[PDB]
């Protein structure tokens, strides 16, 4: 049993705890703006990779 | 008086009535104002955190932070230890905005 | 391990916190470097081997 | 009994005894034998100091809690990670990471 | 990493209480007691 | 009762030492006597009722 | 010992021995109400005394 | 304080040990007081003389 310090969540694997803390800087509005930026640019076919017409 | 009330910074106990807080009856044997205005505090000994921040307008939150820190410092048994602010998870803007949304109603 | 048993000093990271909580600030910034040094230095563990 | 100097180990437990002694009511309403039951939690809201909750240490906090949301908040936030460990015991888990209890839920158990 | 596992087991002799995990049963009793491979072959060579 | 500050049990005596409980039940036993009821009165919102022993 | 029989769990739910659940608190309230005055005084006659009370 | 530094800081929890560590710091603060270490109310047949 392994419990993280933010959010008090408990897991059973230390690697799971490390990925959890990695999922867990600056102002809240700046994080708002970078989240809306990456969500605006997340699925465009510029970053995205992978009978007619004579 | 309505012109005065705006710019004057009120006492800590004033802003209890905003949030409908009250000093309970058991505390008046003890000296409370001491541990309000001297010991429960912000800017903890770790330092500043950018989540432990308060916007320049609406510094009425400081009283309520003193109240809640005092309650947490004293309800436990043992010496009334000084208490420091671990972060508030939303920022003072979003937190006080939630209090605004509560006071939108009565 | 042997030198850790012998050596006369003791490491405590709390000097960093006790000093850097007295630096000047303004709390309306995007950033001010006290939280950055404490975050990038993150000295909460000891584990000095 | 609070405002005077009474032995607290033996005052609080006797207050639990009286408090639970005046819980049930046995009404005489029509067509039904109704039982009116308060849980302990109304009294804990009114300032009853809990002795030992969720596997904690006994006599854990005092009766100086403000009888309301303040004191409720105070003692819940003293013990909240131990609470979450008691929560994952008899596992009530839902993957939404709450900011306050994390992986554990609250709506089923509470 | 310093953590705490949700254990099984409840008894404490002094103060006669029962608790959550053995991982802090022992610490509570301590509070009572305070107050009151060829490479391995050559390496070991 | 254990004290987390003093790390001891208390040293107050128990049930077997109080003159109010023993004398209380002595008064109730003698007033009721061999009669089948025991409580010398009952409290009631409509009013107290008394036991009929001649004493 | 009679109140010990009906309050097996509850009397140490509130003496700092076992954990205070709600269900035993309401079981205690059931045993509190479903109760009478002859039971009061036979519980009183049950206990002995130790030659300083008399 | 060193074993409590091995305690992870963001997961503070009330324990009995957590109560009496503050008790020890309080009593040490009262013991290191400069007046109460020398003051005593009773005489000694010398001071009274």
């Amino acid at each position: 049993g392994y419990q993280c310090h933010v959010c008090s969540a408990v897991l059973f694997s230390p690697l799971d705890l490390d990925a959890h803390v990695a999922s867990h800087l600056t102002s809240s509005e700046i994080q708002r703006h970078i989240t809306e930026f990456i969500s605006s640019w997340q699925n465009h076919p510029i970053v995205q990779v992978s009978k007619t017409a004579q | 008086l309505a012109g005065k009330i705006m710019l004057q910074d009120v006492n800590t106990v004033q802003l209890a009535r905003v949030v409908n807080l009250a000093v309970p009856d058991t505390w008046m044997s003890l000296d409370f104002d001491t541990m309000f205005k001297h010991h429960v505090k912000l800017l903890p000994k770790d330092g500043r955190h950018l989540n432990t921040d308060i916007p320049p307008r609406m510094g009425w939150l400081r009283a309520i932070l003193r109240f809640l820190g005092a309650g947490m410092a004293m309800t436990a048994t043992g010496v009334a230890v000084d208490i420091y602010l671990e972060d508030i998870h939303g920022g003072g803007r979003s937190l006080g905005q939630r209090f605004m949304t509560w006071m939108r109603q009565e | 391990v042997l030198l850790q048993r012998i050596s006369p000093l003791q490491i405590d990271p709390t000097i960093i916190s006790n000093t850097m909580s007295t630096v000047s600030e303004s709390t309306t910034q995007t950033l001010s470097p006290a939280s950055s040094i404490l975050g990038k230095l993150r000295p909460s563990n000891s584990d000095f081997s | 009994g609070v405002h005077d100097g009474l032995q607290w180990q033996r005052w609080i437990r006797y207050s639990w005894a009286l408090c639970c002694a005046f819980s049930r009511q046995r009404t005489m309403t029509g067509e039904s034998v109704g039982y009116l039951q308060y849980p302990m939690w109304s009294f804990v809201y009114w300032g009853l100091p809990l002795v030992k909750v969720f596997g904690s240490d006994p006599w854990i906090f005092s009766w100086y809690m403000p009888t309301g949301d303040l004191g409720m908040y105070s003692w819940i936030s003293l013990i909240r990670p131990l609470m979450t460990r008691w929560m994952v015991a008899n596992g009530y888990v839902t993957d939404k990471c709450s900011p306050v209890f994390g992986n554990a839920d609250y709506r089923k158990c509470f | 990493p310093p953590t705490a596992s949700s254990g099984h087991g409840y008894q404490c002799h002094v103060c006669s209480a029962v608790l959550f995990s053995p991982l802090d049963l022992d610490a509570h009793v301590a509070s009572h007691g305070l107050h009151g491979d060829v490479e391995n072959r050559k390496t070991a060579q | 009762l254990y004290d987390p500050v003093l790390q001891k049990y208390d040293e107050i005596p128990g049930l077997s030492h109080n003159c109010p409980l023993w004398c209380f039940r002595e008064i109730c036993r003698h007033i009721s006597g061999p009669l089948p009821d025991r409580a010398p009165y009952l409290y009631l919102s409509a009013g107290v009722f008394w036991l009929m022993s001649p004493r | 010992s009679m109140i010990l029989t009906q309050f097996g769990p509850f009397i140490e739910s509130i003496s700092g021995i076992t954990d205070q659940s709600n269900d035993v608190f309401e079981n205690a309230a059931k045993a509190f109400s479903m109760f009478t005055r002859s039971d009061v005084y036979k519980a009183l006659d049950e206990i002995p005394f130790s030659e300083d009370a008399m | 304080a060193h074993v409590a530094s091995h305690g992870l800081h963001g997961n503070m929890t009330l324990t009995s040990s957590e109560i009496q560590r503050h008790i020890t710091e309080f009593i040490s603060s009262w013991q290191n007081h400069p007046i109460v270490q020398v003051s005593a109310d009773v005489e000694n047949r010398k001071t009274a003389q």
